[PDB]
């Protein structure tokens, strides 16, 4: 009855076996047999049957160990061993830190990896340079003398200069000074980054990588860039891990201190929450990741296009272009060799998202590359578009229209920034009826399009193309309007 | 140290409404403001009494010095049929011993101490409402006749035994309440349908299902089984033979994890061996009166199925 | 009337309320602990009782000691057929439960001021009047009989056990002032989780319904969803919806 | 596969706890032993009056009980799991199953 | 703090129950414990031979007489194959129903067949890849057709084994 | 400030950004030094 | 065991904790529990909560009027015992100052240490998952085997050899 069942395995009480023995002695010597309380045979009996409750409890407990329940500990890894799956270890929290540093320390210098730690068991990632790993500056009011510029373009790889006088140290001309370095650095890098640069004019103070509460937002991505005098306060980007692997959790604003203070130093905070390192992995959470493996998906072009967008702080675009056939193809590409082009993902941290592709799929072609410790080290390669800004001009017949009314159709026209690479069409019926959608309703409406820095004779009708490696572009300065 | 004292629990929830699907009293029990009107420590008087036959398991309460709020409430929806149930045991858990709905409320409040009366019914709607019309040719087989019509009463399924490869030999039509059309085919093929605490049970006369319970001086029984006839007159015999004809009778203290279809055990000195259950009658005087339940016994000669 | 008067109405009511409070608070403590155990020590002391006297302590087994005890009786009853048997049937009796009852006294002017007695638990040595020994005696009485204690008595001749209060009077008549006459009667007692699994036994509990206020039963009272602690809100979050759905 | 939570079970600790209840609209009488040396809870599923248990496994957490078993015609077809309110860690206990004891024990039908 | 896996052998099993003699009544009389102590030691040789009874059957420790049936479970037969190659083949099958033969992914394989620093890998640009063998502890040749299976469907490969660097 | 009606609009923050400042605000009044860590007592307090 | 958020036994404040160790923290230990929960008991005067109008102690029916040390004793000792964990009051020396017109009671509370039931909601886990091995150690054995071996073997040599 609670052996071996057609419904599984069950567990005896105490009492039926010991009931059972006590019936067999009985008919072992008849009715008259004694064997409550006061019997030598009692306490033998009794004595005796306790164990064997306990040879029937492992002995149920050892029939599940080999069920999808019941596994435990050792066993556990042998029934989710045959599907593919192995318990986690000891893991290393891994995060990026960021510390403002004072005017004066030189670009050059280069902060030694293993004589610093960040607090109790956090130390640096690897070797830093400050030159290259600023995310954010700040400058304000005491800076009058001859300025230069220096950046590194972010497409190609040359780098570019700016000359210019501060003839004054307040003031219009000083906002114009500003004006003309914010130019400078928005013609590089990306449009997005000019939505976090702007000039206070009622400090006469210039915010780079804020927001509008004076935030400390950072740009889109790492950069270089410097000014022969070293003037306001600069903030790098470093990577930090723990020290020993194990547990341990950082919130977005914990971070707080270096114990060797290095001269310069500023102040020091986290941006985001660090990937919190993890004692060994228990059964719950390996169930768990056995359960939730079907979304697992890798080495495939769905699977790989859905990890660039998911994976960096940036990836606005993505598209990948293949030749497998002996030849280079029209577009230029060697015979088997992929081609991924991508929009505002840095180098580094893009490039270790590429170690999904499928392995011995050479890949790497492009015009930036970048190297990687699997160990071995290997390089990959890939590109950046290169964006190409139009100019607009709209005209219709109606009443005219009013001073920050046009606001509403000038970022209307914000679709246009969401063409993909190379088959980006306009359509310019589509912008038609956006102009037409992005207002109340009501006679005529026309749209013209040009390259910037065309003569107006260059406006047209036709629907544009994007190139091979170019996606398109528009700023809200670059729209005009005229009654008809 | 304590000593061993009763308790119980009377909940009241939201009128009942039968609509497309099997209807359980479980959910009606939360009022519009949640949480429903909970009687417990006040003195009570109840009479349930449960069988196995077509008409539903009815049972009688009787409350004293009840709060006008509560009473109001009754006023109200006295067009409307509201969920209770009701709860006993002893001072550590409360077994569910009957679930309805209100069939008759009335008050009566001479001078010192007020007291209302109710009348429950264990789905006496359902039971007295649910037409049918449903008809089969020569050859059907009865399984599917039986499954077609419970399915129509609207309740759920609490044990069936179906027939096997039983076929019809006539064409047969139902019409009228479903419950006495089935009545009707337990005559003709010696099976007993019954409701129960929103169960439905359709067993076979004369057999059994385990020793679910056991009856002894440490199960809290009540003085020594007697022999009683289990029907108030005797039929005429040729000395199906497999049907009941004997019984007995036991009490016990109130245990409402007991019904009329089960197998109990009876563990005396004198009387051996195992028995249906046939009918319940459960009392119980909070302050004064007894706390016990009554079963009645009935040998049985057929297969333990 | 004037606001004056409800704002004494509410004191009237929530004076009289906190009454409750207090004595019905006690009472349900004291039955919600079982390792108590009471005892009352009725004559039988000095011919060698005192052997169990000793064992009581002030934490557990709680001992009490009137000033003095007049008389006490002790009966048993019996009852059978009135109708002439049909013969041995010797089974037609049965047995009632044993009553005890008996008087005593508690005065302002004890004669023996033993600590080991809970009445005397924390009574002043040389005022015994101003400790108000009497109304130390009935707050212990009733608190007794209200929680259902079973008492054991220790007596004469025999010693009894598992006997309730069934009714106890107090009085203070003209004669014998400064002190109190207490009767009590008792009466036998037939009495018939975290337990050794070895000694548990097949239960039940009947039908039972969704338990406590739970992720479900806030639906059916219309409560609104009790948020969950955001400790880890990555892991479960994609399987718990998935496997579990959400009640709705 | 969507599903609906629609019952949630506590338990008093007892080891040979047993009582009815009712899902999906049928009845069943479920059993419940503790194991001393494996300290797991062992669950017996059958209809109202069997002579033996229909299922009978061993509970652990996040592991879908039910699943070997959705092709008899006596057995729930929804999905019975256990899952802890706590630290995500802790496993299966005799006192700890609850709705706010630690592990939440539950049944969820499907939409039909 | 503790053991997750509860399926251990009973510590000191022979000196509970005689725990359970009620007052030392019976001890040292050297004539009941004799009688005792043989009985309960049977249960002793049982209760321990309950562990490897579920020990044993584990895929990591499983004998060859045993282990075949393990692998006939899965439709990986023993061919030709010996005990300690045999238990390769085994986990290799197995631990492929997870994978998608990524460079970081393949790395990971080959770990557990040559230690940490046995094995090493060459890329090349026209789909060729290089394995490189450095402490091979089984004979190759019978493992091979395996190492293929868990690489891309086009894969060029080279195979070359050494002892040492 | 940029929160509710502001004529371009309605502005609704989110779970995460409440609790960030609240604990800000909330160290100010204790210093650096205070655990405000996940599971920590004190967050568990602020989260409810 | 009663939960709840530490009170500083010295300001009354929260123990936010020392210096170097800022927080909060919950009341574990039954005695700290109690501690508290008598202190507010005998602290909020009776009826002056709002949402409770029967908690606290009537100080003003005492304090003021011409009174009587035995009765106020009584209720003094009287209000600790509604918590259902205290085991007995020890000792009570209750004294009274004609000259001031103050009032001074000293005593002390027993009460036991009970067990913690689950550790789900408090911070660690007592079970010891296994760890998975490291490299080919599982398919082809340990070297640990022969270290142990080696040094049994060494300190069998080190024994017979008297020193």
């Amino acid at each position: 009855n609670y052996g071996l069942t057609g419904s599984g395995f069950n567990l005896p009480p105490m009492d039926d076996l010991v009931q059972e023995t006590k019936k067999t002695f009985k008919s072992a010597f008849g009715e008259d047999f004694n064997t409550e309380s006061n019997s030598v045979a009692d306490k033998l009996i009794q004595i005796f049957n306790e164990r064997e409750y306990q040879l029937w409890l492992l002995m149920g407990s050892v029939y599940y160990a080999q069920t999808m329940q019941g596994a435990e500990g050792i066993y556990l890894d042998d029934l989710l061993g045959k599907r593919g799956i192995y318990r986690l270890g000891k893991t290393r929290s891994t995060g990026t830190v960021v510390m403002t540093i004072d005017s004066s320390v030189p670009y050059n210098m280069i902060y030694s990896a293993a004589t610093y730690t960040i607090d109790t068991d956090y130390e640096l990632s690897s070797d830093v340079q400050v030159a290259g790993n600023i995310v954010a500056q700040l400058i304000k009011g005491t800076d009058v003398g001859t300025y230069r510029l220096q950046i590194q373009n972010t497409t190609d790889q040359s780098v570019k200069t700016l000359s210019l006088n501060l003839t004054a140290t307040s003031g219009q001309p000083l906002i114009t000074f500003f004006g003309q370095i914010k130019d400078f650095i928005v013609n590089n890098t990306i449009l997005s980054n000019q939505d976090r640069i702007w000039i206070d004019s009622t400090e006469g103070a210039l915010y780079i990588g804020y927001d509008t509460n004076k935030i400390m937002i950072g740009l889109s991505s790492r950069v270089d860039f410097r000014t022969n005098p070293m003037a306001g306060t600069r903030s790098i980007s470093m990577d930090v891990r723990s020290i020993e692997p194990g547990y341990i959790s950082r919130d977005v604003h914990s971070v707080r201190s270096i114990n060797p203070t290095p001269g310069g130093f500023v102040d020091i905070d986290n941006l985001s929450a660090f990937i919190d390192g993890s004692d060994v992995e228990s059964d719950n959470e390996y169930r768990i990741r056995a359960a939730t493996s079907i979304s697992e998906g890798k080495a495939t072009r769905p699977a790989i296009l859905a990890a660039l967008l998911n994976k960096v702080e940036g990836i606005e675009k993505v598209r990948i272009f293949n030749n497998n056939t002996d030849k280079t193809n029209s577009l230029g590409i060697p015979p088997y060799r992929f081609m991924v082009v991508c929009y505002g993902g840095g180098t580094a941290e893009i490039s270790q998202v590429l170690y999904d592709t499928i392995a011995t799929s050479n890949n790497t072609y492009g015009d930036t590359f970048y190297d990687i410790t699997t160990d071995q080290v290997e390089r990959i390669w890939h590109t950046k578009a290169a964006a190409r800004q139009l100019a607009i001009r709209v005209r219709y017949r109606g009443r005219p229209l009013s001073l920050t009314e046009e606001t509403a159709i000038a970022n209307g026209l914000a679709t246009a920034v969401n063409g993909t690479m190379i088959a980006g069409t306009l359509y310019n019926v589509r912008l038609v009826g956006t102009v037409m959608s992005s207002t109340s309703p009501d006679t005529q409406v026309y749209v013209d399009i040009k390259n910037k820095g065309q003569p107006d004779s260059a406006y047209v009708n036709t629907d544009v193309t994007a190139s091979t490696t170019q996606v398109l572009s528009l700023e809200l300065e670059d729209v005009i309007f005229s009654q008809i | 140290m304590r000593a061993m004292e009763r308790t119980y629990t009377l909940v009241i929830g939201r009128p009942v409404v039968i609509g497309e699907k099997p209807v359980n009293i479980e959910k009606f029990a939360n009022t519009s403001k949640g949480d429903a009107y909970e009687i417990k420590d006040l003195h009570i008087e109840f009479n349930v009494k449960k069988d196995n036959s077509k008409e539903p398991n009815k049972g009688y309460v009787t409350v004293y010095n009840l709060s006008d709020e509560v009473v109001n409430y009754l006023s109200v929806n006295q067009r409307e049929s509201l969920a209770v149930m009701l709860h006993a045991g002893y001072n550590g858990d409360e077994k569910l011993i009957f679930s309805g709905t209100v069939e008759y409320v009335e008050d009566d409040f001479p001078e010192e101490t007020r007291t209302t009366k109710f009348i429950l019914g264990d789905g006496t709607l359902n039971l007295t409402t649910a037409t049918t019309a449903r008809s089969y040719r020569k050859g059907t087989p009865v399984n599917s006749v039986l499954n077609d019509l419970i399915a129509d009463l609207k309740l759920p399924k609490g044990r069936v035994i179906d027939f096997g490869n039983q076929t019809l030999q006539t064409s047969m039509a139902f019409t009228g309440n479903a419950s006495q059309n089935l009545a009707n085919l337990a005559k003709n093929t010696g099976s007993t349908f019954s409701v129960q605490d929103g169960a439905v049970y359709w067993t076979k006369e004369g057999s059994r299902f385990n020793v679910m319970f056991e009856i002894s001086e440490e199960g809290g029984m009540v003085g020594t089984p007697t022999p009683k006839q289990p029907s108030s007159s005797k039929k005429l015999i040729k000395a199906h033979d497999i049907k009941e004809d004997v019984g007995m009778t036991v009490s016990t203290l109130l245990n409402g994890a007991i019904l009329p279809e089960s197998t109990v055990y009876l563990n005396t000195r004198y009387h051996k061996g195992f028995y249906k259950v046939a009918e319940l009658t459960h009392r119980g005087g909070y302050e004064t009166g007894d706390w016990i339940t009554e079963l009645g016994l009935v040998e049985t000669r057929g297969e333990l199925i | 009337i004037s606001p004056a008067q409800q704002a004494q109405a509410d004191k009237r009511a929530r004076d009289a309320a906190a009454a409750k409070r207090k004595q019905d608070t006690e009472v349900s403590n004291a039955k919600s602990r079982e390792d108590i155990q009471y005892t009352m020590f009725v004559s039988g002391l000095r011919r060698g009782r005192l052997n169990e006297f000793e064992r009581k302590n002030r934490t557990d087994d709680l001992a009490i000691l009137f000033d003095s005890v007049t008389t006490h009786t002790y009966t048993k009853d019996y009852n059978k057929s009135s109708y002439a048997v049909e013969s041995k049937a010797s089974d037609h009796v049965t047995t009632q439960d044993g009553k005890f009852t008996f008087s005593g006294t508690v005065t302002d002017s004890p004669y023996l001021i033993d600590p080991r007695n809970m009445i005397d638990r924390d009574t002043d040595k040389e005022n015994p009047m101003l400790a108000r020994r009497p109304a130390k005696a009935i707050e212990i009485l009733e608190l007794i009989a209200d929680s259902h204690q079973l008492v054991t008595l220790v007596t004469e001749d025999n010693i009894l056990s598992n006997y309730v209060i069934t009714s106890f009077q107090v009085d203070r008549s003209s004669e014998a002032g400064s002190s109190i006459n207490v009767q009590v009667t008792l009466e036998e007692f037939r009495f018939k989780r975290t337990s050794d699994p070895k000694k548990a036994k097949n239960a039940n509990t009947g039908t039972k319904q969704t338990a406590e206020d739970g992720a479900v039963d806030d639906s059916a009272k219309q409560k609104r969803q009790t948020p969950y602690i955001g400790k880890n809100a990555e892991t479960k979050e994609r399987w718990e919806n998935a496997a579990i759905g959400t009640t709705d | 596969r969507t599903v609906v939570r629609t019952f949630d079970f506590e338990l008093s600790g007892y080891p040979d706890e047993t009582f009815r209840v009712v899902l999906d609209s049928v009845t069943y009488e479920l059993r419940f032993m503790w194991n001393e040396r494996d300290e797991s809870w062992f669950m017996s599923l059958g209809d109202i009056g069997a002579q033996r248990p229909t299922i009978t496994s061993k509970l652990t957490c996040y592991s879908d009980i039910l699943a070997p078993y959705r092709y008899l015609d006596n057995v729930p077809d929804g999905n019975l799991y256990l899952w802890p309110l706590g630290d995500i860690r802790t496993r299966a206990g005799r006192f700890n199953i609850g709705p706010l004891k630690g592990i939440q024990m539950t049944y969820s039908s499907l939409i039909e | 703090l503790k053991d997750v896996n509860h399926i251990h052998p009973l510590p000191d099993f022979v000196r509970g129950g005689f725990d359970y003699v009620p007052s030392d009544i019976f001890s040292g009389k050297e004539n009941f414990e004799q009688t005792l102590r043989i009985l309960l030691e049977r249960l002793e040789f049982i209760d321990q031979k309950m562990v490897e009874l579920a020990e044993l059957r584990t895929t990591l420790n499983a004998e060859d007489a045993i282990l075949d049936e393990i692998g006939r479970q899965l439709g990986i037969y023993r061919n030709g194959l010996n005990d300690p190659e045999y238990r390769a083949v085994i986990m290799i099958l197995t631990g492929n129903n997870s994978k998608s033969g990524t460079r970081a992914d393949i790395i990971a394989t080959l770990k557990q067949l040559f230690g940490e620093d046995g094995v090493t890998t060459y890329k090349g640009y026209n789909y060729r890849l290089d394995i490189n063998i450095f402490n091979t502890c089984m004979e190759v040749t019978d493992i091979l057709p395996e190492i293929i299976d868990m690489l891309p469907l086009v894969t060029h490969l080279r195979v070359v084994e050494n002892q040492g660097y | 400030e940029n929160y509710g009606l502001t004529g371009s609009g309605f502005n609704l923050p989110p779970m995460d950004d409440l609790v960030q400042e609240t604990k800000k605000t909330f160290k100010s009044a204790f210093g650096e030094d205070f655990n405000t860590e996940s599971n920590s007592v004190a967050d568990k307090l602020i989260q409810i | 065991q009663f939960k709840d958020l530490l009170l500083d036994p010295l300001t009354g404040d929260l123990d936010f904790g020392t210096p170097g160790d800022r927080g909060m923290r919950l009341a574990l230990t039954n005695q700290l529990s109690l501690r508290q929960r008598l202190y507010l008991r005998f602290a909020i005067w009776a009826g002056d909560w709002y949402f409770d109008e029967t908690f606290g102690f009537p100080y003003r029916t005492f304090v003021g009027k011409k009174t009587v040390k035995a009765v106020l004793d009584g209720r003094i000792k009287s209000e600790v015992r509604q918590e259902p964990d205290v085991l007995q009051i020890t000792d009570f020396q209750s004294t009274m100052d004609v000259v001031s017109r103050s009032y001074k009671c000293f005593f002390t509370v027993v009460t036991a240490e009970g067990e913690e039931i689950s550790l789900a909601f408090v911070g660690e886990d007592e079970y010891q998952y296994p760890t998975p091995p490291e490299s080919n150690v599982q398919l082809c054995g340990d070297e640990g085997v022969i270290i142990n071996f080696k040094n049994k073997l060494y300190y069998l040599i080190n024994f017979r050899l008297p020193k």
